[PDB]
């Protein structure tokens, strides 16, 4: 097998600017230089292959050389379609050995998210149950705290935090945060909120309701 | 701790320079009327230190480093300096020296302490019955696995801050030599405004620290005095400098205290006087030291671009043999470049195994064989280290420590053939396993089951050289590829081919360090009018020495110059009637070094006159010096 | 050409996989058909190939336990899994590799999740959330449809039978000890709710279950 070795797991850019993914494969591959194109939730796809001629539908934009072992793609004019996670390879006999993987973030100008806060239905109550969901969709960027404030208290039991990938639409992100409790614990508490501090302000955005309606 | 003081004016770090400063007592002889030498770390004279400040306006608290030796000179006169930082990073990572003055002792304790981003002293409550008491302690933070405490004797410092001009003078040496800290004082009434003076003083010990540890970066503590970030400080400075591996004399006195310094390195009139080790020169001409003209370029000429391996007829050749009966081509006698070959843009299936392929081109193998073969395109994989099928167990066993290459290209259009190309063999079954890199062309007939074949075919008797199959309109990779398995192999045998001659290309006309295939040294190459022969390699002089050189493929005879070299003498005047020395190096011209070309050197410093005069200082070839009006 | 996967979720251990990727976009006529798993945090295995022809050729590494076919008749192709264990749980993607006009093509699946586990199965109690009307005035609201109670993964949650696209954004389980916890969110404006309801629809593959639960907002006019 060939272990392709890369220098980062994860890198960061900007649209309009210019970035280098560096990959150093310890075995000799030499012009059979492969790359991939995985847009976030589906397959990924050939992007380059020979490392001279790019695949049909694929515009110009993207060149890439090298020599023996130091092999860096590079990646100019970055748009809001290239998100993809952009895989070292050879292609040279089977089995096709991959690498490790890097993926790839797009900067952009920032956007108001929405935080929305749900009380639980009738039918959980009926049976017994309750389920307090916070949510946090169209934000910037992913290092970031949600944080529960059942009546001032912050509580640490029975969060979930669940992380998902960037949308390849309007490239912003998109998460949930699911409270566990039970009907005891739900009728002891009245003001249920949530808030989630970014760069866009100093003040989080907060979102509350009333149960008894 | 976190929050930094706001009343801090940018300011650049500024430079200025020292008279004579940075000389101390190296070590505890006492010494009577004599001028010795010492070697340590020293401030040079006209250096290049540094120009801060202590002031409410400007208030900065810099970072410097220590590794290289640092010289801490500082004016006070209403106590504001008290103490320094010493670290590795300034952190709590490790081990730490800190030495505080709170005006009651002196307290030195080497702990993991916990640096602040900006540590500083401050004196609250100045509205009624203030008397300069200390309250805000904010120097460390913490403190953990301490290794050495401290005690000095008490006693009352007053932090009233005084008016007028500068009273008191504290300069400070910092150096540290294998973990052993050593740390020099001195303390001296003086009357300053601004800046340094241009005078001499000696420093003593007072305290020596074993310690231990590996200081880097510093930072000087200083106090405030404010009537969290609107604490205005006093009227102090503070000066660091530099120190360097130099040589300094010592002028003792009858009591052993130094009066003058001289440094060897920073003028030539000072430069006679640590050859006569004495501070009174009288009228002449003396040796100081030697000139040398330093190299600045290796020179590595190459043969030529011939004499290649040809890896474009082996490695695209057409007729090949079986995976049984290959042929295999012997290496030798060539230069291995593989440049055209990983760069070719031609192979469709390239790979390498064992270690990178930068190593295998500085690294020299013994045996380098090729071994070419015909095959189909299902199992590739196992030509590989560590592989089980019809050819790794069959037809061609692979070592473990293959380090080679598999070099293969797309022959869909030559060794294919409508119907079925039936020109090459393999070999199917075997009774056993093979060995790594062996031939087997045996036509032993295969027994699977217990019925012999005696030779022929029979029940459970299949013909083990079978054919191959060949299809033009058959898969993309099921095309016959014509691989090649380059074999490394490292053995006790001097190594042969691997490409050894790597360099570029050379210059010339300089003072270079020159390295053929046949001579090395050090020498100018310059042009010769001899006659050369076409077989040898360089020339040399009589008593053995190499003045010559010959390119390989190139008409052109170079000899070996010497560069510019030889003794350097100064003329130096009286030391209570002139200051004004010359620069004179012998057996120089003045091109490559009041300027005056002489016989014995090139005379800088002096100013031709052609009115003769009575010969008073001789320099050589008929020439003098006088010291005229 | 896109192809896509299908089959079960949920495979009992010393059993037969029985999976099937679809092709769509190009009949079989020359090429080649891989199957590469994705481990959880982008790692990736090549298993093995089959030709069109009718040549098998499996790794070194899994000698017997790969066994894939080939069916040029209803262009559509099998993967099976001999000896499956509990290290298998993987994404499973289908690919083929074909040559044309001296390019090089690679196209692939879409994606599937396979959980090999002896344990037995659990029914979903898929529950609503209804927001409420002394919550905080906003511009924009959004639904809730929360999946609790369930064993094992994975599960397929959309909303109105996957003909709502409109902001519907699709989360992942956590982990938990024993059971998991599904979370949805779809974008929809203010003048819908509470005049227009929207029924989450969640399948549960490892043990057929399709439960359907409209948000209704308890107690209507």
């Amino acid at each position: 097998d060939i272990v392709m070795t890369q220098s980062h797991k994860f890198m960061s850019t900007s649209v309009g600017h210019r970035v280098s993914i560096t990959c150093k494969a310890s075995q000799d591959v030499g012009n059979d230089v492969a790359w991939y194109q995985q847009k976030p939730g589906q397959s990924p796809k050939l992007l380059i292959y020979w490392a001279s001629t790019r695949h049909t539908g694929v515009p110009d934009r993207f060149t890439g050389s090298g020599s023996g072992t130091d092999f860096t793609l590079t990646i100019s004019n970055v748009q809001s379609e290239d998100l993809a996670d952009y895989f070292c390879q050879q292609y040279n006999r089977y089995p096709y050995t991959f690498g490790g993987g890097t993926k790839l973030e797009i900067k952009r100008a920032d956007a108001a998210p929405t935080v929305s806060i749900f009380p639980p239905s009738s039918e959980q109550l009926t049976s017994g149950g309750a389920s307090v969901v916070c949510f946090l969709n169209n934000f910037y960027p992913k290092d970031i705290n949600v944080k529960w404030k059942i009546d001032g208290s912050e509580r640490q039991n029975g969060v979930l935090n669940s992380w998902t990938d960037q949308d390849s639409k309007d490239s912003t992100y998109s998460m949930s945060s699911t409270l566990t409790l039970t009907k005891d614990e739900y009728e002891r508490h009245n003001s249920y909120t949530c808030e989630a501090t970014h760069k866009t302000s100093t003040s989080p955005i907060v979102k509350s309701f009333n149960r008894n309606e | 701790q976190c929050v930094n003081l706001t009343t801090r004016t940018q300011l650049p770090p500024a430079y200025t320079n020292s008279f004579t400063r940075g000389v101390y007592y190296p070590d505890k002889v006492f010494r009577s009327s004599v001028l010795h030498s010492t070697q340590d770390l020293f401030l040079p004279f006209f250096s290049n230190v540094t120009w801060f400040h202590a002031i409410h306006k400007r208030f900065d608290n810099p970072v410097l480093p220590f590794n290289d030796g640092v010289y801490f000179a500082s004016t006070e006169k209403s106590n504001i300096i008290r103490g320094w930082i010493f670290g590795t990073t300034l952190d709590s990572k490790t081990q730490s020296l800190l030495i505080v003055n709170n005006a009651t002792n002196v307290v030195i304790k080497v702990c993991e302490f916990q640096f602040c981003n900006d540590p500083f002293l401050g004196v609250y409550y100045h509205k009624n019955n203030k008397s300069w008491m200390e309250s805000e302690f904010r120097v460390y933070s913490s403190a953990n696995n301490c290794t050495f405490e401290y005690v000095s004797q008490p006693f009352l410092m007053d932090l009233e801050g005084k008016q007028g001009n500068f009273k008191n003078l504290r300069e400070f040496v910092f150096k540290n030599i294998d973990g052993y800290f050593k740390i020099y004082s001195k303390h001296t009434p003086i009357n300053l405004v601004r800046d340094l003076p241009q005078g001499f003083s000696a420093l003593e010990p007072l305290v020596d620290l074993p310690i231990g540890i590996n200081i880097t970066r510093f930072q000087t503590l200083l106090a405030l005095h404010r009537s969290s970030s609107g604490w205005t400080a006093g009227a102090a400075a503070y000066y660091v400098g530099y120190l360097q591996p130099r040589t300094f004399l010592l002028k003792y006195n009858e009591n052993g205290t130094i009066t003058d310094a001289v440094d060897c390195a920073l003028d030539p009139l000072s430069e006679t006087k640590c050859t006569l080790k004495s501070f009174t020169v009288e009228k002449g001409i003396y040796q100081t030291s030697n000139f040398r003209v330093q190299p600045t370029e290796s020179i590595v000429r190459f043969p030529n671009i011939t004499n290649l391996c040809p890896f474009g007829e082996v490695f695209n050749a057409t007729r090949f043999a079986s995976v049984y009966a290959w042929n295999r081509k012997r290496i030798s006698n060539c230069v291995a470049d593989y440049s055209v070959l990983y760069n070719s843009a031609s192979f469709s299936t390239f790979k390498c195994y064992g270690v990178s392929p930068t190593k295998l081109n500085d690294l020299c193998f013994t045996n380098v064989y090729a071994d070419s073969f015909v095959i189909r395109g299902d199992e590739v994989r196992q030509i590989a280290p560590g592989q089980t099928g019809k050819i790794a167990d069959y037809n061609y066993k692979l070592p473990d420590d293959f380090t080679g290459c598999v070099i293969a290209w797309n022959s869909n259009n030559l060794d294919s053939k409508v119907g079925g190309n039936y020109n090459y063999l393999y070999r199917l079954f075997r009774k056993s396993n093979l060995k790594p890199f062996e031939r087997d062309i045996s036509t032993e007939i295969y027994q699977a089951g217990s019925t012999p074949c005696n030779g022929v075919e029979g029940f459970n008797c299949y013909f083990p050289l079978q054919s191959y199959g060949f299809q033009p309109t058959n898969g993309v990779g099921y095309q016959p590829y014509r691989v090649v398995v380059l074999s490394f192999e490292l053995l006790h045998a001097p190594a042969t081919v691997c490409g050894p001659k790597k360099s570029t290309n050379l210059v010339k006309n300089k003072c270079v360090n020159f390295n053929f295939n046949g001579l090395t040294g050090t020498g100018v190459l310059t042009e010769s009018n001899k006659k050369f022969l076409p077989f040898q390699q360089f020339g040399r002089d009589i008593a053995d020495t190499t003045d010559a050189v010959r390119d390989p493929q190139t008409l052109e005879i170079l000899d070996i110059t010497p560069c510019s070299f030889g003794g350097v003498s100064v003329i130096t005047p009286g030391t209570n009637t002139s200051n004004q020395v010359a620069v004179l190096y012998q057996d120089v011209n003045c091109t490559e070094v009041n300027v005056f070309q002489t016989r014995a050197g090139c005379l800088i410093g002096a100013e031709h006159v052609n009115n003769s005069y009575e010969c008073d200082i001789p320099i050589g070839a008929g020439i003098c010096a006088s010291y005229q009006t | 050409v896109q192809l896509q996967e299908s089959g079960p979720s949920l495979v009992k251990p010393s059993q037969t996989l029985s999976l099937t990727c679809s092709v769509t976009g190009d009949s079989i006529t020359n090429g080649y058909w891989n199957w590469i798993r994705k481990f959880p945090g982008n790692k990736l295995e090549y298993m093995g190939y089959i030709s069109y022809s009718g040549s098998t050729y499996y790794s070194p590494s899994l000698k017997s336990r790969i066994s894939i076919t080939r069916d040029t008749s209803k262009n559509q192709h099998y993967l099976q899994l001999n000896s499956v264990t509990s290290e298998d749980t993987a994404t499973y993607y289908c690919a083929s590799d074909y040559h044309g006009s001296k390019y090089y093509f690679d196209y692939w699946g879409q994606g599937t999740t396979l959980t090999v586990s002896s344990a037995k199965t659990t029914p979903p109690s898929v529950y609503p959330l209804a927001p409420g009307s002394a919550a905080q005035t906003n511009s924009m609201v959004t639904l809730g449809c929360l999946v609790k109670g369930y064993f094992p993964e994975p599960v397929t949650v959309t909303w109105n039978s996957g003909s709502l696209s409109s902001g519907v954004h699709t989360f992942p389980a956590v982990l938990q000890s024993d059971l998991y916890t599904l979370s949805s969110s779809v974008t929809v404006p203010s003048s819908t709710w509470p005049s227009e309801t929207v029924t989450c629809n969640v399948a549960h593959p490892a043990s057929s279950t399709k439960v359907d639960k409209k948000i209704v907002p308890r107690d209507c006019g």
